[PDB]
């Protein structure tokens, strides 16, 4: 372990002394964009260091190459830098050619001191051994895994590192053998980086309503690929919300009255913001349940509303103006129609956070809608950087939306997720009929060749999103064997791939011994492995490792050779 | 070899629209596909990996002003077009340049091919 639950306050008490002067400013937050968790802890990094008036500067780094570039250009001044999102499972001293000697003054006594401090801040599990255990320039925000779940791994680490017979060999290749089926293992995720800065934060006592929301949203956008940590960290959020809500309960709403519920949000899509035939009609569980891509589930989904008693002209109507006879009935109806088409997991608990009079809003809701501003929310080698520049762009909308005076943006947002769940549905239709998703022994393959706004998925978030829709329908198929699933979608433009080696999941509700066990993502692996022969001018720079940009011509060859590799 | 058997076999059989060629294509178009698919799979298999690079190299001579993205291509449609000089067997060697470019997954009016 670095740093323990237990001593996240000893990290903030340094940063303090290192870089709280109001003379310059030498903090710099690193912060990955396209994460809503990464978004979410650095807003709280945000606002807890303007409370001690600790002069910062926040920037959204893409890919690994940025982080390289902004590290060389990076002044020797700024004595404090927070990596939040990324840079736990990689050698950080190698990548960005750090060594100790370089950066240590007063070795003078058995202390140490550097003139700059990196405090690593992600929940990706591969964690770098060089990094938690052999450097001390990097610190790293661990969660409690590495103290409990990684003595073997230190130990063989250690020994190594101190011993730089036969019997010697022979316990050194055992140690090595240790180190090395440590590594070899697919990148999950444990934890989320919002439910750990304010684990700090409740160290510190800062601890208020803003706070826990951003926890909740940090929280919840784990719900959809990593239900498990979802449901791990739920009750910490529910008591949280019992301790901060103040007691005069049931009294009158006033237009000041910021309100964190627990009430049921069922795992629709935009219920509270869209019809309640569009909640069911995009929603990625319902779909998987009814298989609504096919002709057939449009018409299951239409008798369903019928056996409810719920008309389609009021099931159509949007959800302020559903009348409120309906929409008093919503939980009694769920209850009695709802396990006759298996969809009894879409009666949930969530939490529901009212600004005075401006409407409920969920935090499932509020997550897509800062999602939706990521993604869209505004030869080869030079537009990719265009893209680049517009994607760092997003996430300042994103971070905007936050805001609670700038709700005229989260609307934007939200006007944004609809339209792109729709574009989800229909590549998902166009795929599904297709047959495009070839079955194989290994992984199953779905290249996109051509189609309509193709140009949405050059986006990593949005190809995530179609990869999650593809897994959750074929997480419900019972014939369906689990078995990693890639997904490439071609840019015209730059002539290049965009390669998403995803992970099976099981399906959503149903805990069992084999579910307990977390699903691991192998593809980061092998697509180094592949690249670092073969030249095929691949660009591995995305913090989510299983992702990359191939090149047309050299696409068919790639997955050849991933055919042929067995790491997966 | 194929165009001076099928000419001496029209002119045994006798003796523009159409001329003594009308089926050379035929003696050697199962060869050339198997030949041809033979040919990808290596390429495919050898395109990226070093030590091969020094022979799936584009020369470059004073007219050089294409890119070549796949030389395989570029022979099959040397190949092709040359067969294609011919007038009367027109529509006989389009049909096996379809053919040989169902192999590289392209349309047969494709601007690349």
């Amino acid at each position: 372990m670095y740093y323990g639950i237990s001593q996240f306050s000893e990290a903030y008490n340094k940063i303090l002394r290192n870089s709280s002067s109001h003379s310059s400013c030498q903090l710099v937050i690193f912060v990955s964009c396209l994460n809503i968790d990464a978004l979410c802890a650095t807003k709280m990094l945000s606002l807890l260091f303007k409370k001690q008036l600790v002069q910062s500067q926040i920037v959204p780094i893409f890919g690994y190459s940025e982080l390289r570039r902004h590290y060389s250009q990076l002044d020797d001044n700024i004595n404090s830098l927070l990596l939040v999102g990324f840079g736990g499972v990689i050698d950080l001293e190698a990548f960005l050619e750090i060594d100790p000697q370089e950066y240590v003054i007063d070795t003078d006594s058995g202390e140490q001191s550097f003139r700059r401090d990196i405090y690593v801040l992600d929940a990706h599990r591969p964690w770098n051994l060089d990094n938690i255990f052999g450097s001390q320039i990097i610190q790293c925000f661990d969660d409690g895994t590495v103290d409990d779940t990684l003595g073997e791994q230190k130990e063989a680490y250690y020994k190594l590192l101190e011993l730089d017979r036969k019997q010697r060999k022979k316990q050194i290749h055992e140690y090595e053998g240790v180190l090395e089926e440590y590594y070899s293992q697919g990148t999950t995720v444990v934890n989320s980086i919002s439910a750990q800065i304010y684990s700090l934060l409740s160290a510190i006592g800062e601890t208020n309503l803003s706070n826990l929301w951003l926890n909740i949203l940090g929280t919840t956008s784990l719900d959809i690929a990593y239900a498990q940590v979802y449901n791990r960290l739920y009750p910490l959020l529910q008591d949280e919300v019992k301790r901060l809500t103040p007691s005069s309960r049931n009294s009158v709403k006033t237009p000041d009255t910021l309100t964190l519920n627990i009430q049921p949000d069922y795992y629709l899509f935009l219920l509270r913001h869209s019809s309640l035939y569009d909640s069911f009609y995009y929603s990625n569980y319902v779909n998987a349940k009814l298989s609504l891509w096919n002709e057939n589930g449009k018409k299951r989904l239409h008798k369903m509303f019928a056996r409810m008693g719920i008309p389609l002209s009021t099931a159509q109507e949007t959800w302020l103006y559903m009348d409120h006879s309906i929409k008093r009935e919503l939980g009694i109806i769920f209850d009695k129609n709802l396990d006759r088409y298996g969809l009894q997991d879409i009666i949930r608990d969530g939490f529901v956070r009212t600004l005075g009079y401006r409407g409920s809003i969920s935090a499932s809701e509020f997550v897509e809608a800062l999602t939706a501003l990521l993604e869209v929310g505004n030869n080869s080698a030079q537009k990719l950087t265009n893209l680049r520049k517009r994607w760092v762009s997003n996430f300042w909308l994103s971070w905007d939306a936050l805001d609670d005076r700038k709700v005229e943006l989260l609307n934007r947002g939200i006007q944004l997720a609809q339209d792109l769940q729709r574009a989800i549905f229909n590549t998902g239709v166009a795929i599904l009929e297709k047959k495009l998703i070839k079955h194989l022994r290994i992984y199953r393959l779905c290249v996109l060749q051509d189609g309509p706004d193709l140009d949405l998925y050059r986006n990593p978030l949005t190809l995530l999103r179609l990869g999650n829709w593809l897994i959750e329908c074929c997480a419900e198929s019972e014939d369906k064997q689990l078995l990693p699933m890639v997904l490439a979608s071609i840019d015209e433009n730059t002539d290049t791939y965009l390669v998403a080696g995803l992970t099976p999941r099981y399906p959503r509700g149903l805990d069992t011994i084999h579910t307990k066990k977390p699903i691991l993502n192998n593809f980061s692996m092998a697509f180094q492995q592949i690249t670092a022969e073969t030249d095929a001018k691949v660009r591995i720079d995305n913090f989510e490792s299983s992702i990359i940009e191939i090149r047309r011509e050299d696409l068919s060859p790639f997955l050849e050779k991933l055919t042929l590799s067995g790491l997966l | 070899d194929s165009m001076l058997k099928t000419k001496q076999s029209y002119l045994k059989l006798n003796s523009s629209v159409e001329n003594s060629l009308n089926g050379f294509s035929h003696l050697f178009s199962k060869p050339l596909m198997k030949r041809v698919k033979k040919l990808f799979k290596n390429q495919q298999e050898f395109i990226l990996d070093p030590q091969y690079e020094a022979d799936y190299v584009i020369p470059v001579l004073p007219g050089s002003h294409l890119n070549v993205k796949n030389p395989l291509l570029e022979l099959v449609k040397s190949l092709c077009h040359v067969m294609l000089l011919s007038k009367s067997t027109i529509l006989e060697i389009r049909t096996l340049r379809k053919e040989l470019l169902k192999i590289f997954e392209l349309r047969e009016f494709a601007k690349v091919a």
